[PDB]
């Protein structure tokens, strides 16, 4: 309550934030395959009477299977172009009262204000009559203008931070995760992502960036991880949800195959017809190559603590200067250098 | 059921499902079934060297 | 208007595939392949241990998938087809062939839609086996054999890590230098191995040269591939027409059902390209097939990209608290309003918007109950390895009336 | 399309009706581009009976 | 689109035009004042 | 093999020498910069400082 | 048995063949200096001494 108010009327509380938003673009790809890539089989084709809502409809179903004959890799495709993002690139706050299941606190008086201050300011909110037995959904708008919203998740930081970390392919984290480090044993994922009597493996000087974060039972790791599923019931998409969940992993196969096979087409985790960028909707199946989520990192874009540093006076290129005086210019480290006229 | 040919003739017809602790495997159908009427095989599609 | 009928052979995704009829398809359980492949060594000496040749047997099965097609019929073309030599008179014989007539018009389109969606499933299945080429290739080239250590393979994941972000937008980046975009594309077809060479009849050009692969695109990225970069080679090609049948019979029929197992030109305009060496059809098959119906082209995926952007951070060695030059940002007030620490973050939207993430938006998550869970962790952290500590800082006693 | 393809496309049209709109006298030294784009005029119109 | 085009205009007559012999200038704040860049079609065109 | 030195502090008072007067200046009275250093910065082999 | 043992032969009298050329490169690896001081020292002084 006294750190709404701080924030409401323009203090500054001793603690920082890291914002993690996703965004989706429309790519153009290219496909190569050799010569006997399939062993592709043709059935015998059979049809099915139905009766219908006046007459009647003739389904015909023909099975068949495909083999892959090629002992190596017989097939290779590569994104080519870049189409218009799909997506928004907006600042919609996650809200977290769509979620139910934590401990309630005692005043329930304190509870209706706090979530009664919070919807003001705000895009998404839930319903006013709140009903139970349902699923909390926002309340539908009317048209939208430049694509679906993107929400972005808030993970505090505290403030003394080495802002270098931000200036390059950082992980919101704290400290870089994964299967992909291994060579020895079984249960190493476990000690990598959670074990901090041993240091990071990335910065390979200290245990962890933000120690808010990162251990086994933090603030970021019990809000955010779908192990402890706290935020279950929120029909919104978290983007921050694939960074801090450890991946089911079986250890049979090499570490470089393996990072092969998790390439390619991943089917979404996301809503693409909706508005608010939901959770994945079962049936939808919709397979979306998926850069940066198989590393465990994210690219910073490029973004500025004050409007004057952003831009300069030449009529031209951005701004280019990296601290004022206490102020921060983080360039552009992201695959989209030189797409997104601005 | 296969549609092979017997090779012997079985005599002393009694009832076989009160002794079914020997044996192992007893399976005991009423009039007719569509288990009877399954045809799942399995296919090797040739080797490359 | 009258629809065209498109063939599956005649397209050119056919060579990508070996279609081969089956009637009794529905009664195979799993399918099996085998592979017997060996490998060769060198000799050598020092304190080197002698090597043994290895032979490899890798075994792989089928995936059994489907097609689907409706195809509906009004109920008064039921019972106007519902007559048997009952009728023939003037009037309603015009009605039976408009029934008829939409008839045929409606289940040919039905027959052609099979065709038409073969080549579907190649592309869905195809986008469903390609790894990256971002991350094939590296790995084909920057370990020489395998089994490698943690350090090699270390420095080739950082490598990856690079390549992935450069790499990643290379048609439309450099579209200004032809020259980089021929000497990747001969990069991409010598990164996949082939596959077996048995065949009887296979898809060539007019001079007799054999095709190597196909190369599938978007027709804008066909047009600008064809333009100005790779070379024509010929504009017809030699195209097999027949599928080939195999059946069971006799002693693999009473293997079947006793024990369960069982064992085994046309000239068409199409436009084929040379890359690197090999010589490859380069098919935009959107015109023929996608064109006017309500699925969706593949080749059209989508990548997700996640961006981080710190928020209030404050500097806080003084150190860094420096300006380039004397007077960059002067105010008319008597104390600089940027020594102050930010609270606010400015980045740019999609259509080049300003916008900004002020610390007020934080309250959907910070101020939630969600801080105050300290239960759980309160419960996993007392089941740990605890050493008997001083107890000085943590301990409140009573008075004792002194 | 749903909504998100209809925003996308109509903040697309703004911009290419904002900056293609005197694209002969803006273009002008540049004779490959207006070739470029008559074909584009060209090809985009569908044919009759 | 139901939209407006802001064209080259500025609240202050000196900060309009450069001291270079050429184009005009292109600082947007100054102190207090305010010069809007040209985002009109016109931009190539309408001679200065 | 590399070099570095680390907690070198350049003795002649000539030498400590400034190319322009506001280069990198501060907010406190005293300056940040007279004081001798004691660390060094590089880079790694992905380019992290 | 006996197929085995020949195909596993005949790879084995293939391995001297293929690790001649491995043994070449070690010989011709361990008996060149480098360019940059080969090419100098054949340059400047005239004989020696």
């Amino acid at each position: 309550i006294s750190l709404t108010h701080q924030l409401r009327t323009g203090f500054h509380p001793g603690i920082a934030f890291t914002v993690v938003r996703q965004d989706r673009f429309a790519t153009e790809q290219l496909l190569y395959a050799e010569r006997a890539s399939e062993s592709y089989f043709v059935g015998q084709i059979q049809v099915h009477h139905h009766d219908a809502i006046g007459g009647v409809n003739f389904t015909l179903t023909q099975p068949r299977a495909h083999v892959d004959l090629g002992v190596g890799y017989t097939a290779v495709c590569a994104t080519a172009a870049l189409r218009c993002p799909l997506t928004d690139m907006g600042n919609t706050a996650q809200n977290l009262f769509f979620s139910r299941g934590g401990v309630p606190m005692l005043h329930d008086n304190v509870t209706e204000s706090l979530r009664r201050i919070t919807a003001s300011g705000g895009r998404l909110n839930p319903t006013e009559p709140l009903p139970i037995f349902g699923g909390l959904r926002p309340a539908t708008s009317a048209g939208i203008a430049r694509g679906q919203a993107s929400v972005c998740e808030f993970v505090a930081m505290p403030v003394s931070t080495d802002l270098q970390y931000f200036r390059t392919a950082c992980n919101p984290r704290g400290r870089a995760s994964g299967m992909l480090y291994m060579g020895d044993r079984d249960a190493d994922i476990e000690a990598i992502m959670f074990d901090h009597t041993q240091s990071d493996v990335a910065y390979t000087d200290r245990a962890t960036l933000n120690p808010w974060a990162s251990q086994k039972h933090s603030y970021g790791d019990r809000l955010y991880n779908g192990t402890y599923n706290l935020t279950g019931a929120s029909p919104i998409y978290s983007p921050c949800f694939k960074f801090f969940t450890p991946a089911e992993v079986n250890t049979n196969c090499n570490t470089l195959d393996r990072l092969l096979m998790e390439a390619k087409a991943v089917a979404s985790q996301s809503s693409t017809d909706t508005e608010y960028q939901f959770k994945r909707p079962p049936g939808s199946t919709e397979m979306t190559q998926d850069p940066c989520g198989l590393f465990q990192e994210a690219y910073p874009p490029l973004c500025s603590s004050d409007a004057a540093m952003l831009r300069t006076a030449h009529a031209g290129e951005t701004g280019a200067d990296e601290v004022h005086l206490a102020q921060y210019l983080i360039r552009d480290a992201s695959p989209l250098r030189g797409c997104l006229p601005l | 059921p296969a549609g092979i040919i017997p090779t012997g003739n079985v005599l002393s017809t009694i009832e076989v499902c009160a002794h079914r602790c020997i044996f192992d495997f007893f399976k005991q159908i009423r009039s007719d079934d569509n288990s009877l009427y399954s045809a799942q095989f399995d296919i090797l599609l040739g080797t490359y060297c | 208007n009258t629809l065209n009928f498109v063939r599956f052979l005649e397209l050119g995704l056919s060579v990508a595939c070996i279609c081969t009829k089956f009637p009794e398809l529905a009664y195979v359980r799993d399918g099996v392949i085998q592979f017997e492949v060996q490998q060769p060594m060198i000799a050598r000496d020092g304190p080197h241990p002698v090597d043994q040749p290895v032979h490899n047997y890798m075994v792989k099965r089928i995936h059994k998938r489907s097609l689907s097609a409706a195809f509906a019929i009004a109920s008064e073309a039921l019972s106007l087809l519902s007559n048997t030599y009952v009728d023939g008179t003037e009037i309603d014989s015009s009605l039976r062939i408009r029934a008829i007539q939409q008839m045929a018009r409606n289940l040919r389109t039905v027959l052609d839609s099979f065709e038409r969606g073969t080549a579907d499933q190649l592309l869905g299945v195809l986008l469903e086996k390609a790894p990256p080429l971002s991350l094939l290739s590296p790995i084909n080239k920057f370990q020489p054999e395998g089994h490698l250590n943690r350090v090699a393979r270390a420095a080739l994941l950082s490598d990856l890590k690079r390549r992935v972000c450069a790499d990643m937008f290379f048609m439309t980046r450099h579209a200004r230098e032809p020259r980089l975009i021929s000497a990747y594309l001969s990069d991409m077809v010598s990164c996949t191995q082939p596959s077996v060479m048995v065949s009887r009849i296979t898809h060539t050009n007019t001079r007799g040269r054999q095709v190597d692969g196909v190369l599938v695109t978007t027709a804008t990225l066909k047009r600008q591939l064809l333009q100005g970069i790779l070379q024509i080679d010929d504009t017809a090609a030699d195209v097999p027409v027949t599928y080939g049948e195999m059946v069971l019979q006799g002693t693999n029929l009473v293997t079947a059902l006793v024990m369960g197992k069982a064992v085994r030109n046309a000239r068409v305009p199409a436009d084929l390209v040379i890359v690197g060496d090999k010589l490859v059809f380069l098919e935009a098959l959107e015109r023929r097939v996608y064109q006017a119906t309500r699925v969706a082209y593949p080749l059209i995926g989508n990548i997700d990209i996640t961006f981080i952007m710190p928020m209030g951070v404050f500097q806080a060695n003084s150190m860094d608290r420096y300006t380039r030059h004397a007077g960059d940002f002067s105010t008319v007030s008597e104390q600089d309003p940027r020594q102050f620490p930010p609270q606010g973050i400015f980045f740019y939207n999609k259509d080049g918007i300003l916008t900004q993430l002020t610390l007020r938006d934080a309250m959907g998550t910070i101020c939630h109950s969600s801080l105050l869970d300290v239960e759980a962790t309160l419960v996993a952290l007392r089941q740990q390895h605890l050493d008997r500590q001083c107890y000085f800082g943590v301990y409140v006693a009573e008075g004792t009336e002194d």
